[PDB]
RNA sequence: AAUUUUCUUU
RNA sequence: AAGUUGGACAAACUUGGUCAUUUAGAGGAAGUAAAAGUCGUAACAAGGUUUCCGUAGGUGAACCUGCGGAAGGAUCAUUA
RNA sequence: GGAUAGUCGGGGGCAUUCGUAUUCAAUUGUCAGAGGUGAAAUUCUUGGAUUUAUUGAAGACGAACUACUGCGAAAGCAUUUGCCAAGGAUGUUUUCAUUAAUCAAGAACGAAAGUUAGGGGAUCGAAGACGAUCAGAUACCGUCGUAGUCUUAACCAUAAACUAUGCCGACUAGGGAUCGGGCAAUGUUUCUCGACUUGCUCGGCACCUUACGAGAAAUCAAAGUCUUUGGGUUCCGGGGGGAGUAUGGUCGCAAGGCUGAAACUUAAAGGAAUUGACGGAAGGGCACCACAAUGGAGUGGAGCCUGCGGCUUAAU
RNA sequence: UUCGAUGGUAGGAUAGAGGCCUACCAUGGUUUUAACGGGUAACGGGGAAUUAGGGUUCGAUUCCGGAGAGGGAGCCUGAGAAACGGCUACCACAUCCAAGGAAGGCAGCAGGCGCGCAAAUUACCCAAUCCCGACACGGGGAGGUAGUGACAAGAAAUAACAAUGCAGGGUCUUGUAAUUGGAAUGAGUACAAUGUAAAUACCUUAACGAGGAACAAUUGGAGGGCAAGUCUGGUGCCAGCAGCCGCGGUAAUUCCAGCUCCAAUAGCGUAUAUUAAAGUUGUUGCAGUUAAAAAGCUCGUAGUUGAACUUUGAGCCUGGUCACCGGGGUCGUUAACCUUCUGGCAAAACCAGGACUUUUACCUUGAAAAAAUUAGAGUGUUCAAAGCAGGCAAGUUUUGCUC
């Protein structure tokens, strides 16, 4: 089983010190690879210039387009995919709009059916998402 | 090989215990054994035990009466401090009322609460209710 | 899930037990997992005893018999029906029927 | 329990309750101390002293009737063998063993029980120098196992 | 002896 | 004072070995995901050669075969 | 722990003895098929195949006895005898006196297969060669057949290496078999012992019923004595792929062994059990919308009535 | 361990011990109880978040200590600096040059550029706290005050008294009001007193200041989770919605438009980090036959764990909160403060005071111990976040008392 030793505190902190490795949650805190490898460096949000647009395919069960596009971040120089949320942007949104990535929610996980995409798009042209759709802010003329 | 003879004593009575019998033979025994059986024995848990003394560690012969639910040993000997002794009956005991918690005390062996009366800690031996 | 608490076999206190050869397919099956049956046949069938006797010499001399060791696998024994699939509850008997 | 093995035997003899002399006997004590030094010249092992004696002569237990063990008789009149009876009694069983291995290389069980009684050795040898039996630097050497058996 | 295959749903 | 001779601390430069991190490259071999391809059917029933493991070989491929093991088998069973 | 007495063991090693079978070789007897398979087919046989009979050689293996039986730490160990070392249990009013349990690091053994040199190569048999089955068979089937299967001196070091269940210690329900030892019988039997019978006990291999108890259940006398959670001590896991992969280190002639990730992807993967369905699974039976019966009448083969596809047209 | 790594001698240097340095003599010191090396998106602590307990995470930052003033190195002054709003040289930058040269360092207070998801005035004042100096008198971007915001905590605008018929209820009371009307109205508007260095603000001041755009409450959701529609229109596996399951192929309670409802409220959602749930890190307190998991097996040292046994019980005195409990001394079982020093008695021995654990681990208490912060005692910031004050005292106004 496990010691029980009066003098054993030694052996078990090393073995909770080896076998909390094998814990995903504390693996993924301990390797920094927020800082390492991730594309975000642990920031909520960072900006970006549009590459292109894909049209993406949705997995099984469900069958439409995601109207998802590609962005290359401006401090990182990492190439990723966003996913731009309501219908009818992807018109409004051209190519070199300084547009805002942030997460899904997932804490880093595709979200759905969408294959391969783990970013959104928040805002485009510095003005936010939701604003110019109602027709209360206007993209400025760049 | 045998490291602990009250675990296999305390073990064996509630067993014991368990199955109904009014009779249970321990051995080995020793003085840790006899100091927390008469402490079972002032708070009425256990009736009479008679020493069988041999030229060994000897043997003995306990009489129960039920009454009991589980006698057992908390190994290794914890320190146990006049503070914690309330988290210690917390964590062992049924409740605040029922329920004795055996204490290796600088004194003698002795019960929680009576320990607490003397205010002095020890080392925990093991509980039973 | 165990099927049989001894396996299919009967290995108790030994680590390894010699291999027989099945009879008709010739598979390599344990000797404590070889099903075996020992058929004791008259040398002749019993519808010829009376040509026999008449065609015989010895003054009523002791007719032998053959007596052979047959040990199958589960699978030649299963298709052969010396051995039949039981049910969960049959499946713990050992006593011939 | 078996230190190098599976068995649980408990196999052993219980004395009995009576720690006194034998009530029908005539040891004598004295006569009985002075037996066991002819018989510590004769040259046989405590063991053997008191399975004699308790076989043939009739004295169940001699430290009954003596007051103290045999080895402490034989250690205060002297005729104390250097290396304890039981370290020697292995230490001979493993000369034996290593001969039949230097005869017969192939005995592959033979060499896991020159193992086996090496580390037994080993540990034996340890406690009787910690306990003080054995000099601090008492050592075992196979090549000189042979000497100091003999 | 010999017997391969059954698209994505409603 | 200007100036002169040695000593210690000693920034900094060229080179060589070592450590840590980052970053191009002709080319090569992998995994990872598919609304409705091509080849055939290995496994799930005795899956139609029972299955699996270790090892070795071979073949377009699932895979086949040799040797030794296991039932997680399709037998808890022939006392005569 | 050690000693001692009678034992016990298919425990180890060495030397030695015996058994039939397989293949082959020589010789003798008549002749037409022999092998093999569902069917065959390859192959060889009036030059004597196959069979029968005698003798010999080679290598491998110890059938039956052989078991819910034994031994060993495991892998494993099955012909006779002798020798050597060692081992468990039992008996003991024998000896020592805590000498003990579990382990990192480090070491011994480690099936089969695989490697390097020597010997030997009967049988089987990876690779392969043909010959049948099939649409394609590259496989399963038949014959031959190299490495291999045997052994010595060096290697490695893993298997479903399993009881998928670490080791030591205490307690816990009823019974009957079996092995080894011991105790008891004014017990039986056979020319002082053995065999058999009964009871008790210790240590093993297991078994039946049951569940005070446990588990998700299958089930378990331990996988019980755990929400009433603590006897001691090692190994090992943190959802599924990626992946036992990449890299690094280490051992190995090599094959490979040990240690062993990350990026990315995913909402499942998995275990036990239940009800249906299915099975080229089994056992009981039913059926001229099934078959048998030399079945009877027939249809399809001919020409026409009529219906359905296809063609055409304007709708057909 | 060369070029000081471990120790001895002697010397040098330092304010001072010291391999800090030098000459000689020995090979030593640490380490599986993890030495050494590497990483740290690591200044450390008081402390903060979550809270059965145990724990996990964070802590640049109002307090303490350390380091730095672009990276090093050296040095003067001074008691005190290896000081940078002191100096010197190199390295990387910026600047006037007449081309000879000169000259610096805002990780200080403001402000600018760039990196950025991400963070403020080129303001006033030494009045309060304190500091410096020759010193009542001077200075202090330390510090106090204010301008700016969506957010850090505490209090609360968007109302409300009746006539009215219907649904009513049981002669007393709620609601839809295309209705009225006189009421209390505060946000603001102005002014006065107070406040303050000057102010702003708070408090406070008469007085002007709603009849409906009055001076329009928003944010999400309305299938389960989880609370609130199978309502009406548009599309038809398309647009899309959607934290997961999941909805959509002409009846769409889950897509977009309208109506209404549900939750919080001047706040709500989203993205990320972390905590509880996570008994999915499990010492408390996991699991290993079949879900992931017992090394093929054995020996063996660190490590962990280690049978029993060495003075137990009975009877008193006295004083302590309730037939009860804790505490000090004794005598006999068995000798009852072992032993030492000092002082006394004296045939060795006895009494009193001090020391008294062989040696720990363990438990109890005390000492010295930074404050803030946590809990928490007291106390009319109108309550509260607060703060450490405050109170007496209406009938004299007493140049006091009390905490
Ligand atoms: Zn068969």
């Amino acid at each position: 089983g496990k010691p029980a030793g009066l003098n054993a505190a030694r052996k078990l902190r090393n073995h909770r010190r080896e076998e909390r490795w094998a814990d995903a949650h504390y693996k993924k805190r301990l390797l920094g690879t927020a800082y390492k490898s991730s594309p975000f460096g642990g920031s909520s949000h960072a900006k970006g210039i549009v590459v292109e647009k894909i049209g993406v395919e949705a997995k099984q069960p469900n069958s439409a387009i995601r109207k998802c596009v590609r962005v290359q971040l401006i401090k990182n120089g990492k190439k990723v995919t966003a996913f731009v949320p309501h219908d009818g942007c992807l018109n409004f949104v051209d190519e070199n709009d300084e547009v805002l990535l942030s997460g899904f929610g997932r804490k880093g996980k595709a979200k759905g059916d969408i294959p391969g995409v783990r970013f959104k798009v928040v805002k485009v042209a510095g003005v936010g998402l939701s604003a110019l759709f109602h027709e209360k802010k206007e993209k400025p003329r760049a | 090989v045998r490291q602990s003879v009250l675990a296999d004593c305390l073990n064996n009575i509630v067993n014991a215990e368990r199955r109904g019998r009014r009779q249970v033979l321990i051995r080995p025994s020793s003085k840790v054994i006899v100091k927390f059986l008469t402490v079972m024995q002032k708070h009425g848990y256990i009736d009479e035990f008679t020493e069988i003394d041999d030229h060994r560690s000897g043997k003995i012969v306990i009489q129960l009466n039920g009454r009991i639910n589980k006698c057992g040993v908390i190994s290794p000997r914890f320190n146990v401090k006049l503070k914690d002794i309330e988290k210690w009956v917390n964590q062992l005991l049924p409740s605040r009322q029922v329920g004795v918690i055996v204490l290796t005390t600088s004194r003698g062996i002795m019960s929680h609460n009576e320990a607490r009366a003397k205010d002095a800690g020890g080392k925990i031996l093991g509980f039973f209710y | 899930t165990q099927k049989r608490r001894n396996n299919g076999r009967n290995k108790h206190g030994r680590g390894h037990v010699k291999f027989v050869r099945c009879i008709n397919c010739s598979r390599a099956v344990p000797k404590d997992k070889a099903i075996k049956r020992w058929t004791i046949r008259n040398m002749v069938e019993t519808a010829a005893i009376r040509d026999l006797s008449e065609a015989s010499v010895y003054s009523e001399y002791t007719i032998p018999k053959l007596y052979i060791k047959l040990q199958y696998c589960v699978s030649c024994a299963i298709h052969s029906r010396v051995v039949r699939v039981r049910s969960r509850e049959g499946r713990r008997i050992r006593t011939p029927p | 329990g078996r230190m190098h093995s599976k068995g649980k035997g408990i196999a052993s003899s219980a004395l009995p309750y009576v720690r006194s002399p034998p009530a029908w006997c005539k040891a004598d004590a004295d006569s009985v101390v002075e037996q066991i030094l002819k018989f510590s010249k004769k040259g046989m092992s405590p063991s053997q002293i008191g399975v004699t004696l308790r076989d043939s002569h009739g004295i169940p237990q001699v430290r009954f009737i003596t007051g103290q063990k045999i080895m402490r008789i034989l250690k205060a009149n002297g005729l104390a063998p250097e290396l304890p009876e039981d370290l020697y009694n292995l230490i001979k069983k493993a000369v034996s063993v290593r001969k039949h291995l230097e005869r017969n290389r192939k005995d592959k069980d033979s060499k896991f029980r020159l193992i086996l009684i090496e580390s037994r050795i080993h540990r034996l040898a340890r406690y009787y120098r910690k306990v003080g039996a054995l000099p601090p630097t008492w050592k075992y050497e196979s090549a000189t196992a042979s000497a100091l058996v003999a």
